[PDB]
């Protein structure tokens, strides 16, 4: 009964989890990654300025 | 026997207030485009004028025959 | 099952496991003013947050920031934008106690997307080895901070500070005197209707509500969801369970709209008593 | 029935007569004119002018952009 | 330019602008400039 | 049987009663658009009319059937 | 008898109570398209004004009406 | 008895929503309906087809709702 | 007797219920306008504010009768 | 006794203020909808489509209420 | 007995169709003045008064409503 | 406990029936402004349409919720 | 009894009906404010206060019956 | 005692339904306008929605705070 | 629900506290993004300095 109730509820969390990654997760990443980027390069150029 | 008297005068009562009602807002809603249009074109204000009247005739129609039945039902009820 | 099913729903709803001084733990009837046990619960939610900024703040680093710190400097610079181009004209720990709020809240909501009863039915290992398993199941564990208490006196805070803010007038006449939606009704029987009576709600109306407007929006918000979620788990058998992941991914969505709107709402009543003049 | 049309650009007239109905693209969409109209004035996006004579006979004339009233 | 024609004798009714009378003044405004500037070169070729 | 008539009074009047409060709001509702287009366009209007005419009688069928209903308990009704 | 007079009294709120709550909601969407008329054509006040009090002494016929029957029920109703 | 008045009420109910619900429906499709036909009056039929397509679509729920009130009328249930 | 008392209490409510429902929409739909009017032409503030007081006195009429009956309940009420 | 009247009239709003739900909410739809296709006539079928998605995304609640009244009416609970 | 209850009923009533009134005009009052305001930024101080002067004489009715419903709170006839 | 039954199915028909009311018109009011900018921009389609699901995803919330409490009380309703 | 359970129906209808304005109030006035800050967006702080005017003098006596309602709930006279 | 249950039913069945009778409304009335304001300006998108945001959020205060009483009459309730 | 003032006052309590007494940690974050600014702005007029 119980149990038999908590494995659906494991199905939701697997069915949570696989829709996480392919919708949340590349638009974080690719946003953590690009912030990454520009802060990257600004600092590049400044570096190769001060050269 | 009482309470059937109560019940119809509630039902009259709601004949003609629901008639009148709905005949309010929809004299303001003709009303309204009516007199923007007239604003817009005060040559053609008689003619205009003419096609109000023909669809407020045609508007009420249904209401008064309403407002009928629930007079009749004041003085000549049925039921009793 | 049904007598199980109204035990349950007995169970969940049980505030803060009351408690009680000069008593045992509970009895589900005790309903006085006595001790809560869900807030500790939620404090040990607020020390990661303190502890989760720590970390980066400890870190004083100028250079190439990682995935965790870059993360967190999104975070500070959008409260810091919106706090900055929505409000202005003076600062005293403003945007901090925002940021705070805001991921605070956040994060109390988080919390929810667990199971209904995966925690309290673990529980039932606690149970066992300490205090009972009959204890347990009148009423001992306690969910997400969800109960109308906390978020009420999370907003009377705020309504202090509003005060705080409403004195910097230096006076409290000068703040009292305020227009009025009701300047005047010439008619003799609805001036006695109106000299003591409306205007006497007129000033409860005009600051008292919006403090208990926001701690009741955000309790509807928890209380309707976690319901939903308890009612959801029945007839298990022959399902995939389609009514609790699209709903549940809703509740994604509302969490953070409802923690957005807690903060920006606090801002501009904040902003509206540091109105000048 | 009939009302004049003119049609005249910056540096010639174009077209002229009368005419008993016109078609043009405003910049809200499509218009139909016909004699009576209420006075309007749009911008037309750069496309042909449909005009129906009363023989029957179409002339369609090529614009590309300019004030209609 | 002869703005005071169409104040006594104007009627009561305007007309019915498809966008906003702003965007529709500035495009009337551009092409009357411009056709002002071309009408003025004209007559410097006939002067030639 | 007394309550059972009372409650009939009542039903065959809210019939009407909403079928007026409904048609009264539509033809306001046509005929303030309709009066608008025939001011814009005063060459079109037996064309307007012809087609007004048409959704008008399109429309009011469902009120007009319940008034009949209406009339049927009125004056020979079921539930006897 | 008592709720026939208890019902009579609801009856005849009703027939003033929704007659106003017609009226009022008429004149105010009839009032806003006459400013928007009077307004863009300033030198047409007068005969605007006259097509609104015609078609407002056309509007409040019906709940004017009511509010007779609702004065009936109050000073001498039927059904005693 | 009582019942038998309940079934009339609900009757009454279902035919007098239908017909409100409709009357504000038709109203609302035909003002834009005719704007449109005004404003380009060479496309009318085919707008008409469209109308005649839309309404048919929108008076389904009140007609199925007619049947019903229709089948408490004559041949009630609950009996 | 109760029945009559708390009857009487209800339709005295629906009576200024009903016409403040009213009231409170017309007024509103009738200012949006009238904001229209004066910020789209400021020069003509005075008289279209002389329209706009017309049009309300003008308006208010049958509620305010329907409140001076329902106060009249209140105090002074018949059936008794 | 008196349950079954009220069964009866519970399931007659169920139906109803669906059916009156849909007719106005259909129409305020295909008031615009017709309105649109007369200003782009050439985008007639793709705005058809779209009219399609959103009218079957409209109508879902009003369905599932007609389920649960007929429910109530052939086989229902409280007996 | 039953007087003390449809006394509440009345009362509630009293406040709840002022409220629901006042809710829709304030809000439809203030779309327009928004509005009217963006269109002439400069005008907003006597904009602002004709709207506080009109908004004054809106609440008239229901703030009637509303004291004669507190008045049936806490002493009202018919005892 | 036959009174409890009967009231709680209708308790039960208002919590679909109010829900559903509701989201019909919210959705053609939605889709009707959604209609009409599509035609305006043919070339934003996607991010329009995805705008609207949001719409509607934050819309038809408390509907479905009471869709819940409405099948809890037809299957397994308290009181008993 | 009856009269307990009269009084949560009252109390019911205080907080709904307010709440049925409020939800329709504020759609009205976000609508325009919308398009309002669409058409000058740099005028945003400014409409946003003027907006925040209108919403403070709107959510008035909706609050007023949601007060009277939750003192009805808690501490109710008739008793 | 059972009328009380069957009452307190009814009240919270309409706490939920006026709620969602509202809310569904007001999302759409804010929807539309969103769609139209971002159609025209298409560039301003996230600060358009930062603003619906707010609005929505201060929108669905006190019918979902009604809901909320709703469910605690459903399963926590007094006067029993 | 039941009012059980203990859990309101815990929660101002340890709101206030938790906010105030980190206060000061986020106050120290704010200036390392404005700093990065100051670098690439910097940068920016070496440049002009060629």
């Amino acid at each position: 009964n119980i149990n038999l109730t908590l494995i659906g509820q494991a199905i939701a969390f697997a069915f949570f989890v696989a829709f996480c990654m392919k919708f949340v997760w590349p638009p974080l990443i690719n946003a953590i990654s690009e912030r990454q980027r520009k802060i990257a390069d600004g600092l590049n150029a400044a570096e190769k300025a001060k050269a | 026997m009482e309470l059937t008297l109560g019940l119809v005068a509630i039902a009259s009562a709601i004949l003609i207030a629901f008639g009148a009602l709905g005949t309010a807002i929809g004299f303001g809603l003709l009303g309204g485009r009516f007199l923007e249009a007239v604003a817009r074109q005060p040559e053609l204000a008689p003619q205009l004028q003419t096609r109000m009247f023909l669809i407020a005739g045609l508007l009420d129609a249904v209401p008064m025959i309403g407002v009928g039945i629930g007079l009749f039902f004041i003085f000549a009820n049925p039921f009793v | 099952k049904h007598h199980l099913t109204n035990m349950t729903y007995g169970k969940m709803p049980d505030g803060t496991w009351k408690l009680a001084e000069t008593a045992e733990e509970a009895h589900s009837m005790g309903f006085t003013a006595i001790h809560l046990d869900s807030m500790g619960w939620s404090i040990g939610l607020g020390v990661i947050f303190c502890l989760l900024f720590w970390i980066v703040a400890r870190a004083a680093n100028a250079g190439v920031p990682t995935k965790f710190q870059s993360a967190i400097e999104m975070i500070i610079e959008f409260v810091d934008s919106s706090v900055r181009d929505t409000f202005h004209g003076k600062s005293r720990l403003i945007a901090p106690l925002a940021l705070t709020i805001f991921v605070w809240i956040f994060l109390m909501n988080l919390m929810d997307l667990i199971p209904v009863d995966w925690i309290p039915q673990v529980a039932a290992f606690v149970g066992a080895n300490v205090f009972g398993m009959d204890p347990h199941h009148v009423y001992f564990k306690i969910v997400p901070s969800t109960d109308p208490n906390i978020t009420l006196g999370m907003s009377l805070s705020v309504f202090v500070l509003i005060l705080f803010y409403s004195i910097r007038e230096k006076g409290v006449g000068g703040f009292v005197g305020e227009l009025a939606l009701n300047p005047f009704n010439p008619s003799n029987p609805v001036a006695k209707a109106l000299l003591i009576p409306v205007n006497l709600i007129l000033e409860l109306v005009t600051f008292l509500a919006r403090p208990i407007s926001l701690a009741l929006r955000l309790f509807g918000n928890m209380y309707a969801g976690e319901l939903i979620f308890i009612l959801i788990a029945l007839l298990p058998f022959w399902i995939q369970w389609a009514l609790s992941v699209p709903w549940a991914i809703f509740h994604i969505l509302v969490i953070t709209l409802q923690a957005f709107i807690f903060m920006m709402l606090t801002i501009v009543y904040l902003s509206m008593a540091s109105e000048k003049h | 029935a009939t009302m004049q049309c003119d049609v005249v650009s910056v540096k010639e007239s174009i077209y002229s007569g009368a005419v008993t109905m016109l078609i043009a693209k405003g910049a809200g969409g499509e218009l139909g004119i016909l004699p009576g109209h209420a006075p309007l004035v749009t911008l037309l996006q750069p496309g042909p002018i449909r005009v129906l004579l009363e023989n029957g006979t179409e002339e369609i004339v090529y614009v590309s952009g300019g004030v209609l009233e | 330019a002869e703005e005071g024609d169409d104040l006594n004798r104007t009627y009561g009714w305007d007309y019915i602008y498809e966008p906003e009378a702003e965007e529709l003044l500035n495009g009337l405004l551009v092409r009357y400039i411009e056709s002002m500037v071309y009408q003025g070169v004209i007559e410097n070729v006939a002067c030639e």
